[PDB]
RNA sequence: GAAGACUGGAGUGCAGAAGAGGAGAGUGGAAUUCCACGUGUAGCGGUGAAAUGCGUAGAUAUGUGGAGGAACACCAGUGGCGAAGGCGACUCUCUGGUCUGUAACUGACGCUGAGGCGCGAAAGCGUGGGGAGCAAACAGGAUUAGAUACCCUGGUAGUCCACGCCGUAAACGAUGAGUGCUAAGUGUUAGGGGGUUUCCGCCCCUUAGUGCUGCAGCUAACGCAUUAAGCACUCCGCCUGGGGA
RNA sequence: AAAUUC
């Protein structure tokens, strides 16, 4: 099946710590089974709504092709634990 | 959960129990063992004080950790045990010191699960923090009253309270009967609900099984003769022919606070339950 | 099951090479959906509505097995073992 | 009426395209009824999940 | 044609009778064909014709009217019913409307009106009534 | 009845479409209530009027944050889906059905279906969680000749979740299932096809649903009228004066 | 506001 990923990153993030957990977040996904095709972020982005004492954010935008689909169950369970990411959606293609 | 018991007999008629899922290991740690003797309630001078007490089955203590101060090394769950001085379980704890001790099993705690303590750690069950680093309106156990002293207001099973906000030098506290308190920030608690929540839903369904666990028949005041009880005496049945019922020693019994009416730690208590 | 799945089974079944409805090619997509459904159906009990299409299946499994038994009483008998029911 | 969409071509929806999004809610926040904006019936189902969806991750406002 | 393609057949001409149609058509079948012929031996029917198709063919019938736009076919009725069929002995032929009416009967010898099954003192299966 | 043949019925294959169909897990934002802390003063609330109630231990109001539960604003539409009860926040996993187009395949494999087995709103029951509102019972204030009620302030079971029972209703379209035939007009849902037409858009043909107006026919009348209560065939359930019941 | 019987 198709998949999607579109996660947001506190802006207060140092461009160095910001491009790690790009790296960690992009790792699980390979790591079991799934492949990706690309990883860009579109940027700093205001929001709609202070999702928390936060404002503005980061955006990202990843493609998969998986099968097993265990890959994005074990991607859903870090994504709460991890305190980086604030809100993430999955969609199906 | 709670196992039933079929009606084969008119003793076994209602008895129900737990039946233990939880427990992994049933075997002791030998170093952390310390021997007791009933007293029975009997006084230091021999007399006996608090009645209806002593005669069950012999136990053994067992050593826990009320303080939890070993702060920033890693612990780690080795069992969930049970242990018959307390109505929660208790688990065993191995932290990469090397030294083992035991902490209350808090609800959802299961083997494997890592647990850290101090001012670094974060908020996950079993995880101690002082009250200061608490996040309001979590929900702790195994408060303290004085900074250091050890884990003294939130023990008995599935029992918790509430960090409620915090007012400078002190954080108020919702206990589990209900009455908020003030106490000191630098004391210390344990995120989470105690573990054994269906403690209270047992039958005991026969008097053996009560005088399996130390304890003594009670006797009824009416019954009683004259010289033995502020009730006794009257020929039949008689009910209460005083103004109020009354306790072995006067001091009415029913509606009558006794609470010390000049206490220190009256400013301390924001309303009562 | 999957559309590559069911091509799998037909190549197994098929008199000659591209009948696509014959009872015992019929029969032997049918008995694989219903063995898969039920392994499917005894985790989540409460799923009265779809359990419901099980039944339609095994009644139509069912109605097909009287066409052999009445048609060709050896093809019947013989594909019975190869598929693994029961009378 | 006239469906902007049956008409000028565009026929999937992306839940990224806010810009294109926001010509169909309204001033506070609300999405538009079907005899105002003239959209076909098929594609308001269409716009109607993608608004939603989009609504939740912050790229417009629940109230504004 | 669910169960009685007779039942259904005496219908199709009952209906379009009804509503004073002209030409109807239907498919074909060895005991439709002559049953469609007796009706043109008496007028009830101007003419009929028959169709090849590929499943079974069909047959086309001609309706007929009186001037003065009177129906001619004022009603059918069925005696022999899938889920109560009704045989006759040769005697007890009945005669419908005292003879003006005319019947069907599925005898020995082909099917039969009943003008010459009593006359030739065989019985069978009474399909129709036709009056 | 036996043997053989055929493809329209029925079913499979192939290409597409729509959907509050279902089970499980995870997640979201408004809003009522409560809690903590600022600002500030004597009322807030309520009725046909009034009182009970809450407030100077400082209310109602107002700003910031925390906690818990239940239902999902706009989209929303005699719109969709399901066999009937019923089904609206979002995502993912596991699953059921239906429709259109094709003519590749099987060749009557069909319909109904007593007893039997399942599903079945709400209330109710058992064991156990949970408990924001609302609210049987009940208390207080009112009304009235009386008021066990309607009106007002509170409030337990319940309403919610897991497992197991109950098996009822105006469970209604008060209309059993299946098949064929018998004028039109106009809406709307998902499709296919053609014309006009560079497109868009307009016009026409057709399938399956969903509304309304109306001939032939039916009915006691009201009314039904291609979604028949019209004309026919197969199978199932039920009725035989009212009460007693 | 409520406001019965022949
Ligand atoms: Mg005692
Ligand atoms: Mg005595
Ligand atoms: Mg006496
Ligand atoms: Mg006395
Ligand atoms: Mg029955
Ligand atoms: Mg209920
Ligand atoms: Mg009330
Ligand atoms: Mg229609």
């Amino acid at each position: 099946r198709k998949y999607e990923i579109m996660y947001i990153i506190r802006p207060n993030i140092e461009e160095d710590e910001k491009k790690a957990v790009v790296e960690r977040f992009d790792g699980i996904l390979t790591e079991n089974g799934a492949e990706i095709i690309e990883s860009k972020e579109w940027g700093k982005r205001r929001l709609a709504y202070e999702i928390n004492d936060y404002r503005d954010g980061f955006y990202h935008i990843v493609k998969l092709n998986a099968d097993k689909a265990d890959s994005i169950n074990e991607f859903d369970r870090l994504a709460k634990i991890s305190d980086d990411i604030v809100r993430h959606m999955v969609i199906k293609e | 959960a709670i196992k039933k018991y079929k009606p084969t007999t008119n003793g076994r008629r209602h008895m129900t129990s737990s039946d233990f899922a939880e427990i992994t290991t049933s075997t002791p740690e030998k170093s952390l063992l310390r021997p007791l003797k009933k007293k029975a309630g009997r006084n230091n001078q021999g007399k006996l004080t608090v009645r209806h007490h002593g005669g069950g089955h012999k136990r053994q203590y067992r050593v826990i950790d009320f303080k939890r101060n070993k702060d920033g090394i890693p612990g780690r769950v080795a069992t969930i045990e049970y242990d018959p001085n307390r109505s929660a379980n208790i688990a065993l704890i191995n932290y990469a010191d090397g030294e083992k001790r035991y902490i209350i099993a808090a609800k959802g705690l299961e083997v494997g699960q890592t647990i850290y303590s101090g001012a670094e750690a974060d908020i996950k069950v079993g995880n101690a923090l002082e009250l200061k680093d608490i996040p309001v309106g979590t929900v702790i156990h195994n408060i303290e009253m004085k900074p250091g002293k050890g884990g003294q207001l939130v023990r008995s099973a599935g029992t918790s309270a509430q960090v409620l906000g915090k007012e400078g030098k002190y954080v108020l506290i919702r206990l589990n009967s209900g009455e908020v308190r003030m106490i000191l920030a630098t004391c210390r608690a344990t995120i989470g609900q105690v573990g054994n929540e269906q403690h209270e839903l047992i039958n005991i369904g026969k008097a053996g099984r009560s005088r399996w666990m130390g304890k003594r028949p009670t006797v009824r005041g009416s019954v009683m003769n004259p010289n033995d009880h502020p009730h006794g005496g009257g020929e039949g049945k008689a009910p209460i022919g005083r103004k109020s019922p009354m306790s072995p020693w006067g001091k009415p019994t029913l509606g009558y606070k006794t609470r010390k009416k000049n206490n220190n730690s009256d400013k301390f208590i924001v309303r009562r339950r | 099951l999957t559309q590559e799945r069911k091509n799998e089974i037909i190549a197994e079944y098929r008199v000659h090479d591209t009948d696509t409805g014959s009872p015992e090619v019929q029969i032997a997509v049918l008995t694989a959906e219903i063995n898969s459904l039920n392994e499917h159906v005894r985790v989540h009990k409460k799923d009265h509505h779809s359990y419901r299409g099980l039944m339609k299946m095994v009644g139509h499994r069912r109605n097909l097995l009287t066409y052999l038994r009445k048609k060709d009483v050896q093809r019947y008998r013989e594909l019975i073992k190869r598929l693994g029911l029961r009378r | 009426k006239v469906c902007y969409f049956t008409s000028n071509g565009i026929t999937h929806i992306d839940y990224k395209d806010v810009e294109l999004l926001k010509k169909f809610v309204s001033e506070r926040g609300k999405i538009l009824p079907r005899r105002v904006t003239g959209t076909s019936a098929k594609y308001q189902r269409k716009l109607t999940v993608a608004i939603k969806r989009s609504r939740q991750m912050a790229l417009l406002p629940f109230v504004a | 044609v669910m169960t009685d393609p007779i039942a259904d057949f005496l219908t199709r001409i009952r209906n379009a009778n009804m509503v004073k149609h002209d030409k109807l058509e239907l498919p074909a079948s060895k005991i439709k064909k002559e049953i469609a012929e007796i009706l043109k031996r008496e007028g009830f029917i101007r003419d009929v014709e028959y169709i090849e198709d590929d499943n079974a063919g069909t047959i086309r019938v001609f309706l007929k009217y009186g001037a003065t736009g009177e129906r001619v076919i004022t009603g059918l009725k069925r005696i022999s019913k899938p889920g109560l069929r009704v045989y006759a002995k040769s005697t007890e032929v009945p005669k419908v409307l005292n003879g003006l009416g005319i019947a069907i009967v599925s005898t020995s010898q082909g099917v039969l009106t009943d003008k010459e099954a009593r006359a030739k003192q065989v019985g069978g299966e009474v399909l129709a009534y036709v009056w």
